[PDB]
């Protein structure tokens, strides 16, 4: 199957002082996102109909009210190590946790949190690994974590037996949208590169979905290896936008055509040939 | 310690003089979180800007997207400003086609 393969949460919480702390978080497959929380009413926004996956109202508020209790709960506990270690405000702390589906069918989960954009902790099979980029404070944190009753049952519970049900419900609820196919269009564009008789060809690519997508400059049928691949950029409405790049020899860019394949157009690749004199 | 954003301003579609498209400004890299981010048409920011909700990369910086429909014509210039504790002032980066 194509499309994402995993889901995760995500959470910043921002310490602008010892009483005034501020949490974002979200839900998301792979980089597409299918719920919002909502700070107004510690609830969930679900952003996509098929959201809540196979999972009950019942079950779905429950886990509501686990978060809204962590996200207090949270911020209460930091507010309280910040002042009994050397911690200057403000800071920010990040958490990801979730899980994917691998090749052969297996699930992984995992769970990682941040301090200052650093790496601080992970939790590998049940249990609170400070990061070495987390120093003593990491080291302090996880001992101080696992000392209240129910926390590393209740992530456990989560990570391990719910993450993995409720993505296969979600990818299953949400297969018209994850794997729909849609075509991109392409277009060139040109300007000056860095050094004498230098020019660069630029092959847009957008509005392509799932994700992998191959752009390459070619010289008929020889793929050109100095082809560079730009970061792969959002569009609004899940799809995508990608710039492969060509630097050349000027008086030697005529001949030069940029291919698309992408799993959307069915074998008929997009072909562009750039022409010389301001023929395009 | 605080990262600097990275600021890409491009176009949904390749540009046509009085044909409807979208302008996406895409900020990343960035840390703290706190951001201010505008969509400018000659000069003044437009109203009816969306965005995506925060979300960060593996290494923890994060990112956004701003989008706005905009009609682009030979004379309007339009631009992504943005304000960040790393930078002195606000930096605009100017959409070209
Ligand atoms: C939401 O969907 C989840 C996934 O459902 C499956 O996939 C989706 C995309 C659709 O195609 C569904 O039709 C499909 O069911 C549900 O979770 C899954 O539930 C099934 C059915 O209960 C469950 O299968 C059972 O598995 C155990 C073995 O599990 C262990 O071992 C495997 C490896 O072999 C490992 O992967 C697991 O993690 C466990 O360690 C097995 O003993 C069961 O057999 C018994 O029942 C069958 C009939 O179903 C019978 O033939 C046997 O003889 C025997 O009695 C059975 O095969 C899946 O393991 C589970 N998947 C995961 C990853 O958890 C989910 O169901 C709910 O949660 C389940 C854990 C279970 O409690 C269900 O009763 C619940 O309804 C569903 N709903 C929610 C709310 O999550
Ligand atoms: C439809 C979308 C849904 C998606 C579903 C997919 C599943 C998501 C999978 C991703 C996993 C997400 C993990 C989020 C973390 C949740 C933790 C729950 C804790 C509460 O539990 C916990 C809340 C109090 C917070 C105490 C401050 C410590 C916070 C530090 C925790 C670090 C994280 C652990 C890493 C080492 C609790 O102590 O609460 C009180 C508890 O609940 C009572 O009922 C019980 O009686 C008590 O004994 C417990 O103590
Ligand atoms: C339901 C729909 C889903 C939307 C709800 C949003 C979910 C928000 C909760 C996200 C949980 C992320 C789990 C990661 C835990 C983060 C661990 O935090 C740390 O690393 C602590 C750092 C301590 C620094 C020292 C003070
Ligand atoms: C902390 O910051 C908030 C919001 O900026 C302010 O209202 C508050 O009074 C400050 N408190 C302290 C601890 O000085
Ligand atoms: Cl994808
Ligand atoms: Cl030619
Ligand atoms: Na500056």
């Amino acid at each position: 199957f194509q499309g994402p393969t995993s889901f995760h949460v995500i959470q910043t919480s921002s310490f602008t002082n010892s009483t005034w702390a501020q949490t974002q978080g979200s839900g998301w497959l792979d980089d597409l996102q299918i719920h919002g929380w909502d700070s107004d009413s510690g609830t969930a926004i679900f952003l996509k109909p098929w959201s809540k996956g196979n999972f009950s109202d019942k079950e779905v508020a429950e886990l509501e009210e686990i978060f809204r209790v962590y996200i207090f709960g949270f911020a209460r506990e930091v507010q309280d190590f910040a002042g009994d270690f050397q911690m200057k405000y403000p800071f920010e702390i990040q958490g990801i946790a979730g899980c994917e589906l691998h090749s052969g069918g297996a699930i992984v989960s995992f769970l990682r949190g941040a301090l200052g954009g650093l790496d601080f902790l992970s939790v590998k099979n049940a249990s609170c690994v400070p990061s070495p980029e987390g120093g003593s404070r990491a080291q302090k944190f996880c001992a101080l974590i696992i000392q209240y009753q129910g926390i590393m049952e209740t992530v456990r519970i989560l990570l391990y037996e719910t993450c993995p049900r409720y993505l296969l419900g979600v990818l299953n609820a949400g297969k018209a949208d994850l794997q729909r196919q849609v075509k991109p269009e392409a277009w060139l564009s040109s300007g000056p590169s860095p050094g004498p008789g230098r020019l660069q060809l630029v092959c847009h690519v957008s509005g392509f979905y799932p994700k992998p997508v191959w752009v390459m400059w070619m010289r008929g049928e020889q793929e050109q290896q100095g082809t560079q691949l730009g970061d792969i950029l959002p569009n609004a409405n899940w799809t995508w936008y990608l710039r492969a790049t060509l630097d050349v020899a000027d008086g030697e860019a005529a001949g030069l055509s940029c291919r698309v394949k992408h799993s959307s157009l069915e074998g008929q690749d997009i072909i562009l040939y750039w022409r010389g004199s301001g023929l395009n | 310690i605080q990262r600097t954003p990275k600021i890409q301003v491009y176009s949904r579609h390749p540009a046509e003089n009085g044909k409807s498209n979208f302008l996406n400004c895409y900020v990343s890299g960035f840390h703290p979180s706190d951001i201010e981010v505008d969509l400018l048409k000659n000069g003044e920011r437009i109203e009816k800007v969306e965005h995506s909700d925060l979300s960060f990369s593996k290494d923890w910086s994060f990112y956004l997207l701003y989008y706005t429909e905009f009609t682009p014509t030979e004379k309007d210039e339009y631009a992504c400003r943005v304000n960040h504790v790393t930078l002195s002032q606000p930096k605009i980066v100017k959409w070209d086609r």
